[PDB]
């Protein structure tokens, strides 16, 4: 009675309410958490496998950026930028590494090149004096582990003690058979027994912020399951 | 064969204290192979490398249990092969004249040499070889 | 519940490391090795005949070198002593194809054969740059040895020293 | 003690001095020697071994061409050019087929347009009277083979008798398992049996000139071996 | 030293070679042969079931001639002499698409059966051109047979006929 199932970052098989999210800390950089998985109601248990089962992750950052009457067209970050899978033409990415919207003009803004490496991005448009512009670049120099709750706070540890980075995540791309994530680790959790996602970074993380364009959700996790129903 | 090793290790021993074998008693009339011991060393003028990336080799006719060394130039050596498993040896012009060896057998030969970094050549002058 | 794991653990390793080190480096300078890994204690590694690597050694200013450039991986007892007798990956770099040969199957550069090393024991990688270039610089690069995430690809095997009775053996061998 | 190995157009293994590069002849077309490589200090012997072993050869020739007031922008070559892998888009041809520099403007010239095999090229910018432009296009028709020396120049003979094209060598795509390269051979050398590549062909090679942009090496020659320590 | 090799080596034809031949060809002329390979003496040659082809025949302006374009080798016995007991790819033109075809194991056009040519016997390729289109040159055209120096395609082999004891039975065969 074992079927495989897909989790993610909102609700689906929780509800909203057995599964949050959350930021984290960055002026002490913390290994924080920034989503659960509570078991819900029903199951009898779930079961996580790396080297079988899969998983995606596409991690955004937020800003925010004025403009002038002689206006720049250029920005600088404090978040360091790689491509996804294979060159920076945002053209084909498989999905932008960033995103960029204007507030006063409620619109987007689309982008002309970027300073690759230098963590730098020119712009096609030119904003205006005290007009505000909201960023999306994707996240990157930062690590990530799992680890497990006993219904409480007592942590029975993690799964696989050795972290992974999160340019390496982007790097790899998703969606390809071989080429896809298989990590390390091998569990399992009853009702109630939480599983909390850890991260480890200086820079800030964006689930929402209701003027992202792109579909609500500024960012995501999605993962494979094996449950007993 | 149990005695004919003890006859060998007799023979050994008589050749290395030199006291029962009483070939000495007709060595000492003329020279012979017995008497002139074999090694190695170099004539008078001092042999020289000028160059590097460059690993001299010297093929010892024998084993050599000792060595000893002049020089005026601080250079590297190697008494197994500097390139495969060779530890580096260096040399300061100060402690030029030296050895090494005599209880501690080695059981060394077909030594390697190189020019280290300095302001001059290295010219060598060598004795080796009292096995 | 947690599922037991073995000694054995499948890792991929890179720049971001504690127990590895680096430094910027110079043209024409091929002795300095820009990367020094270096045997954590209690903790055997190992590769074998075949495992990726992610050369990444561009610019200052985000580039990679001239392709002229060579890179030499090279094996290293203690000492801080190269070593002939046991070395990997002698081969250019302007030829791996950056953006791709991290992902496919087949620009994946594996190396010349196996290798292990003790709880002390160090790696270095030499970078011949012909003459005249741009430096190096590492905050601006990258460099991996394996693919452990994916399921066509290698990985490194760690072990710790502890859960072992054949570690005298492979002391001896060093 | 068997390990596999690279050897380069430069240095590397030989200092510079245990290898030499060389141009060709060109007026009486002969199957001169470009490259060596002489066995340094150490090693016990080499091997090479076609249909086991690679190779990479990236030729180019040299010209100059001045300018004008009423600039052409255009140029003809009698130097037949090709792709590498595919199409002729200088985008995405693996590595340019033509490169090009003004000596006035220390400056790139870059490409618009390519007359394809009528060997005629078209540039997106505009030289100006007298001055000075270095080009390096691919060479191709011409021969290759190997050979060998006993110490002097008493040649043992060749390693495979029959010759190799380079329009074709650019033609078969390098960095693809399976679509490498594989001669056939199979050799060995002690110390100063050195080798000598060997090309026939119209055209000049060049390996150096102090101006090509490009990493002070304007071709190259490289390949694996098999050697004993 | 060199390496000992046997009489049968494995090799690639194409266009710039002394003993094969060409010409141009002109449209709606289907009998006027392009390529014209002919057995050297003392040489016999060898294709067996599939080999590579890449039969690139394209216009005075460097363009692959019309898709209706067909191509056919042909085999020939002396007395300049066509057979149909004998033939190996009939094939159209606008199908291989070239730039990658030389390349790839798939796009890979492999011949139909297996053919020997002793010391002089003929091989033909007909093209027959619909008519009314763009005529033939060789020069901005190329042709081959085999691949060598990779390690998944085919390739042809040759023998000298001084090296075999059997040569007179394959002298019956003809």
């Amino acid at each position: 009675q074992t079927q495989e199932y897909t989790l993610s970052h909102t609700g689906g098989l929780l509800g909203s309410s057995k599964v949050t999210t959350a930021s984290n800390q960055t002026a002490p950089q913390r290994e924080t958490a920034i989503i659960s998985f509570e078991v819900p109601r029903k199951f009898s248990e779930i079961e996580y496998v790396g080297q079988r089962d899969a998983t995606r992750f596409v991690p955004r950052t937020t800003e925010e950026i004025t403009g002038t009457a002689n206006d720049d067209t250029v920005v600088q970050l404090q978040a360091n930028i790689q491509p996804i899978a294979g060159e920076e033409d945002m053209a084909d990415q498989d999905y932008p590494v960033v995103v960029a919207y204007n507030v006063t003009q409620g619109a987007q803004v689309e982008i002309a090149d970027v300073n690759y490496a230098t963590d730098e991005v020119t712009l096609a448009t030119d904003p205006a004096d005290g007009d505000t512009v909201k960023l999306w670049p994707i996240m990157g120099d930062g690590e990530v582990q799992f680890r497990l709750v006993n219904q409480f706070g007592q942590e029975e540890g993690r799964v696989y003690p050795w972290a992974t980075p999160l340019y390496r995540w982007h790097d790899f791309p998703q969606l390809k058979r071989g080429r896809e994530i298989n990590l390390h680790g091998s569990v399992t959790w009853q009702e109630n027994e939480t599983v909390e996602v850890l991260l480890d970074a200086p820079q800030a993380i964006t689930w929402e912020d209701a003027d992202y364009p792109e579909g609500q959700y500024v960012s995501t996790f999605e993962q494979d399951v094996e449950i007993t129903l | 064969v149990n005695v004919l090793e003890s006859k060998e290790f007799g023979g050994t021993t008589t050749v290395d204290k030199d006291l029962d074998v009483t070939k000495n008693v007709t060595r000492t009339d003329e020279p012979n192979e017995d008497n002139t011991p074999d090694y190695f060393s170099t004539g008078k003028d001092r042999v020289l490398v000028p160059d590097t990336e460059e690993w001299e080799r010297l093929g010892f006719g024998i084993v050599a249990k000792t060595v000893n060394v002049r020089t005026t130039d601080d250079v590297l050596l190697a008494f197994a092969n500097p390139n495969t498993n060779g530890p580096t040896f260096k040399i300061r012009s100060n402690e030029s004249p030296f050895t090494i060896g005599g209880d501690a057998g080695i059981d060394t030969a077909f030594m390697w040499l190189k020019k280290a970094e300095s302001a001059q050549n290295d010219p060598a002058v060598e004795i080796i070889a009292y096995r | 519940n947690i599922g037991n794991l073995s000694a054995e653990k499948q890792i991929s390793l890179y720049d971001g490391q504690p127990f590895i080190s680096e430094q910027d480096v110079a043209a024409g300078d091929p002795n300095t090795p820009a990367l020094t890994i270096e045997g954590p204690d209690g903790y055997v590694i190992a590769v074998d005949a075949g495992t990726p690597i992610a050369p990444e050694f561009r610019d200052s200013n985000g580039e990679k070198l001239d392709p002229s450039t060579r890179v030499i991986v090279q094996k290293c007892d203690r000492q801080g002593n190269p070593l002939g007798d046991g070395i990997i990956f002698n081969d250019t770099l302007g030829r791996f194809n950056y953006n791709k040969m991290r992902t496919d199957p087949d620009y994946m550069r594996k190396t010349a054969k196996s290798l292990m090393v003790d709880e002390r024991e160090i790696v270095k990688v030499f970078v011949d740059v012909p003459d005249g270039a741009n430096g190096y610089d590492a905050e601006r690069s990258r460099f991996t040895l394996g693919d452990d995430t994916s399921d066509f690809g290698k990985a490194v095997e760690i072990v710790d020293h502890d859960d072992l009775t054949e570690g005298e053996t492979q002391a001896v061998k060093s």
